[PDB]
């Protein structure tokens, strides 16, 4: 269970609340405590709710609660959200984004790899004879994948289906299973069988995760369907403290020619050297990431500075 | 400042660890430069001393010398550098500012500043701890200034003699030879004495350590170096104290040096250069005064090449430079300090900066660079200021 702090600005407040609503609709958020100028005013507890329709309404109430306050925030005032959430797919829903990524990955996963022909394996049709195949076969050659929702809870889910006989036949006349080493001169229908995909029975949703060992297991000409197992465990009761202030946010790319120079940034604002020295000292130790003044995000070094004034 | 009141949120992005560190280092340099390179000047010399007193005495400045009401004040004539030449160590030991007035009339600006630093207010009275010292005779500070101060209702003590040599003795007698040490300069060594005023004004306990609460200053004595000997009054004062002479042989000759050797029983030391600016540089190079690679703050003032009377700017600033970094305050009936002391020298230069001085600053400055640079008064060329900023990494 992690406790982390975050500071956000006023002109990006709609995005920050949007994110909290998105976590609520995934059933992760247990409570949200809203405070005006360090004064607790309201609390939202989502313990009993276990359906997307129920979570959507409590998501809307949060936006309606802090709409006029954040829209008219004055210099010196602040708003704080204390969010308690759980982690792990045995405690939250899959989002549609996460399911779409898994879908692409499953569609392109290799199910039958091309062999040398010196033993049993994949054979391809060459003018009536079975020769070494030109490519590997993938799951999307046999199955098609569908994203829908559960009729009990409303969470997004992922399921698979056998392709049509038309699509599968078009494949059966080109690739097949050779149960013995192919000499490249043996007839296709005689030296090759067609692969048989199994009927899918599992669905990816809460409490489940893709079992990459069982899924698409090859046993001769048989191919297993997408199989799921118990999801990995997560921690309970993480805290995220998100503050919203009325400050201008400015980003500088040090690796650019147009970026603000350290000289011109120092004429505008006034900085504390106890913090500037804290940053400099950390960047003289290893990679410079161990410590709270520098971090790596999306493959880049990031440092956040708050000037004392202008 | 609190996060609810910060003006902005800066986010810095970089690919490589080096390019990020180099940006921060440059940011540090310009941040310190723009903050702590200040100029305390005003319209004339009289305003300049007032500007220094308002900023550093009885003030809420981040680098003030004292933030409590002052009990003493030292007054010098604005055109009498000869009289008040040794007045700086007195101001420093008495925890007082050094101010300038006109010879004839007590200027209204000085009248007001004395009230502010001393905390004189019509709602309360002047108690018996409120004294004002006068450095100079009646041809330096007239009787009118003396009597107008007395009508105000404070104590006035004129320290003066028949000439500059007697006057220096009166002032030095007031400072006190508490650590068996004194400085000697020649009657013509105006800038030479001004280069040692920041050193003399440092407060040190009996074991030679910095102590702004309990320490004592080091008196300065002016002698006539165009004689064959020293007079009795001078000889009586020095007793058996270690003597440091500031100036060349053409200011304090070898026979006066020998005279001090025999009268004291202790071989006198001497720091001297080829001209005014070289002697200034030599003071920086002497390890007894400023240890190598350990100075963080620097002051700049005019050298008086065109007119000697302009040395008063350094005269008023010397007590501040000797106590820079600490602040004199109270906590009940107990006096104490706030911070740590790091005395500063005064560089003397109006138009150009001698190469000797360049070596002086480079030796004295710490490896981490300069923290503060203060420009006292107007008239100094920006060429020397940029050169000083470069020398200090600022």
């Amino acid at each position: 269970p992690v406790t982390e702090n975050y500071v956000t600005v006023q002109k990006d407040w709609k995005n920050t609340v949007k994110k909290i609503q998105e976590a609520i609709k995934l059933k992760s958020v247990t409570s949200v405590e809203v405070s005006y100028n360090d004064k607790s005013v309201s609390t939202i507890d989502l313990s009993g709710k276990t359906k997307v329709s129920e979570l959507e309404a409590e998501a809307e109430n949060l936006y309606n609660l802090v709409d006029s306050k954040l829209s008219n925030l004055d210099d010196g005032d602040s708003v704080t959200f204390k969010v308690t959430y759980n982690t792990g797919f045995n405690k939250r829903f899959y989002s549609k984004s996460e399911l779409e990524k898994i879908k692409t990955q499953l569609e392109k996963k290799v199910v039958v790899a091309k062999g040398d022909g010196k033993a049993a394996g994949l054979a391809m049709n060459e003018n009536g004879k079975a020769v070494v195949a030109d490519r590997d076969l993938v799951a999307s050659d046999f199955y098609n994948f569908i994203i829908s929702t559960d009729t009990s809870t409303g969470e997004y889910i992922l399921k698979s289906e056998k392709k049509g006989a038309a699509s599968l036949d078009a494949l059966n006349e080109k690739y097949g299973y050779a149960a013995l080493a192919i000499d490249g001169t043996g007839d296709f229908g005689t030296v090759t069988e067609s692969y048989v995909p199994a009927a899918p029975t599992d669905i990816l949703k809460s409490t489940k995760q893709i079992d990459e060992t069982a899924s698409f297991e090859n046993t001769g000409k048989d191919i297993a369907a997408m199989t799921v197992k118990a999801a990995d465990p997560g921690e309970d009761g993480n805290i995220a403290n998100i503050k919203v202030i009325n400050a201008k946010e400015t980003t500088i790319d040090v690796d650019s020619k147009s970026s603000t120079s350290a000289e011109d940034l120092a004429k505008k604002y006034v900085f504390d050297d106890k913090d500037l020295k804290a940053v400099y000292d950390q960047l003289n130790e290893g990679d410079g990431t161990t410590g709270k003044y520098v971090e790596k995000v999306d493959g880049r070094y990031q440092v956040v500075l708050y000037p004392e004034g202008k | 400042t609190d996060i609810e009141n910060v003006p902005a949120k800066i986010v810095l992005k970089a690919d490589k660890q080096k390019d990020m560190k180099d940006y921060i280092d440059d940011l540090r340099t310009y941040n310190n430069s723009y903050s702590n390179v200040v100029t305390v000047a005003g319209e004339d010399r009289i305003e300049t001393a007032i500007e220094l007193s308002y900023k550093y005495y009885n003030s809420d400045d981040d680098n003030a010398v004292t933030d409590i009401a002052a009990d003493n004040v030292v007054l010098v004539g604005s055109q009498a550098i000869v009289d008040g030449l040794v007045a700086s160590p007195l101001a420093s030991e008495k925890h007082a500012p050094l101010l300038l007035t006109s010879k004839d009339k007590l200027d209204s600006s000085v009248k007001s500043e004395i009230k502010r630093v001393m905390d004189l207010k019509t709602t309360s009275g002047i108690n018996t701890s409120k004294k004002v010292y006068l450095a100079g005779g009646v041809n330096s500070i007239s009787k009118d200034v003396e009597n107008e101060l007395k009508d105000m209702g404070v104590k006035v003590v004129r320290l003066a003699g028949d000439d500059r040599y007697e006057t220096s003795l009166a002032i030095a007698d007031e400072v006190g030879l508490d650590n068996d040490k004194a400085f000697v300069v020649g009657g013509t060594g105006l800038a030479d004495a001004m280069s040692i005023a920041p050193v003399a004004s440092q407060l040190k306990d009996s074991n030679g350590n910095m102590d702004v609460v309990d320490g004592d200053a080091t008196p300065i004595v002016v002698v006539d170096g165009k004689a064959k000997d020293i007079n009795a009054a001078t000889e009586d004062f020095l007793d058996n104290a270690q003597v440091d002479i500031i100036g060349g042989e053409n200011s304090v000759s070898k026979d006066i040096e020998e005279a001090i050797d025999d009268a004291t029983g202790k071989e006198p030391n001497r720091t001297s250069g080829d001209d005014r600016q070289d002697t200034n540089a030599e003071v920086m190079k002497e390890t007894d005064y400023f240890e190598k690679a350990s100075v963080e703050n620097y002051f700049v003032a005019k050298d008086g090449s065109t007119k000697e009377d302009q040395l008063v700017d350094a005269l008023a600033a010397a007590p501040v430079a000797a106590n820079f970094g600490a602040t004199y305050t109270k906590n009940g009936s107990t006096y104490t300090k706030s911070g740590n002391v790091s005395p500063a020298p005064i560089v003397l230069a109006t138009d150009t900066l001698s190469g000797d001085q360049n070596v002086g600053v480079s030796k004295s400055v710490s490896d981490d660079g300069g923290k503060n640079l203060v420009q006292v008064g107007k008239g100094i060329a920006s060429s020397v200021i940029s050169k000083m900023k470069d020398l200090l990494d600022m």
